[PDB]
């Protein structure tokens, strides 16, 4: 979920 | 409140063949996050829940988009990368059966009823706000947002297409097919990942992690 | 024409734990045929199409029925044979995950909105009249019958539950969950059949044939 | 489809 978290910030 | 205008805005703001298809899906996963942030109130959910909803829904969300994008393609789909995949090429790659399901149950039916972009956006927001997604911190708030979307969709359909009183229900009754096709798509993808003969880019690969 | 009265009439006219569950499913497959014959215009379809619709839809049709039958059961389901299966017993048999999905996505949601038997019957007739079923001789006639059902369901909801304008859409939006749970149920059943350690009676076994 | 056909008749 690393990329997803970064993009949601 | 859930204005169909903002939902259409989100759609407009973001506007081996299996290797081509996976590349297009990975590209569109980045755009999917941007779309979701533009759906009213999504960004206000807890970060954990936003993650859960996008991980649970990404495949149905992307399938709905490329199917609608393909309404003017004959016997095929238009990829986000600009390429077509014709059903003969899909069959030639070993994925003919599920490809035909996309053409018959989604693309042709979107074409036949001339589903418009506001309706597509509302259907996708309904899919996004999936209160059955496991682990949600507040399922009731997600169901409430889903209810606001389909209330707005129904009013929109009744106003723009008054001669089709069944149009609202007809839209919603594409969602079981979308669910089934999405599940089969995921099974293929987990198998491609297992075999190791198909390049899978970083964001698509992350979606396939536990 | 598609009167909700006749649809309710069809419901009323028919009113190892895994071994118990399979026995109940086989029993109810016989009753399912009788139910389908009582849904207006089903018997007038070509015999081939009636076969296709029941083979495509039987699992979702039976899951919808036993889930609604179980609204007054605590953490479990009521089988057609009279027995309960509690979630602890289901877990103890190796099928806990899908059992919990039935309780959370179907039974509890039917209980919470107090889905009534006319609504259940209409949802099942919508499932029965599945125009995406492969091999149908006239998909358009099946879609037309589906449209008559949900037109009648919507008028019924709006008249009996005027304080809940979203109730019609809320009913239809249980169908994606029903589809997903049904597909997972079928996968378990094909696996039970493969392993050979679970008695499967003749009509359930026939439904599992090619 | 043997049982199903017989029951539909
Ligand atoms: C990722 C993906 C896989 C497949 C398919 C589709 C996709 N996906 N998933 N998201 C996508 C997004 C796009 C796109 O926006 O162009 C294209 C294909 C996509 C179909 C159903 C077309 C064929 C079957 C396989 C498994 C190859
Ligand atoms: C046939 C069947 C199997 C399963 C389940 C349910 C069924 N089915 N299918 N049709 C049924 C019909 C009834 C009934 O009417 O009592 C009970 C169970 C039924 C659940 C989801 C409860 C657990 C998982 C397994 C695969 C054991
Ligand atoms: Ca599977
Ligand atoms: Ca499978």
């Amino acid at each position: 979920h690393k990329i997803l978290h970064r993009l949601l910030q | 409140d859930m204005p169909v205008e903002r939902i259409l805005e989100a759609e407009l703001a973001v506007e081996d063949p299996v290797t081509n298809i996976c590349q297009a899906a990975d590209k569109q996963l980045f755009t999917l996050v941007e779309w979701a942030k533009r759906i009213p109130h999504f960004s206000e959910l807890p970060l954990d829940d936003q993650v859960i909803l996008l991980r649970a829904g990404w495949n149905e969300l992307l399938i709905a988009s490329f199917s609608h994008r393909s309404i003017a393609v004959k016997d095929g789909i238009l990829l986000a990368t600009g390429l077509h995949v014709h059903r003969n090429s899909a069959h030639s790659a070993g994925v003919g059966a599920i490809f035909d399901r996309v053409l018959t149950e989604l693309v042709s039916k979107m074409r036949d009823m001339q589903m418009d972009k506001t309706e597509l956006g509302c259907l996708r927001a309904i899919v996004l706000f999936n209160p059955d997604s496991k682990g949600l911190s507040n399922p009731a708030e997600v169901e409430a947002l889903r209810e606001k979307v389909y209330a707005s969709l129904e009013a929109y359909c009744k106003h723009k297409y008054p001669e089709q009183p069944g149009r609202f229900a007809k839209l919603l009754l594409r969602l079981p097919a979308l669910r089934s096709i999405g599940l089969k798509c995921l099974e293929h993808l987990f198998f491609f990942k297992l075999i190791g003969d198909t390049p899978i880019d970083t964001f698509l690969m992350e979606m396939l992690e536990a």
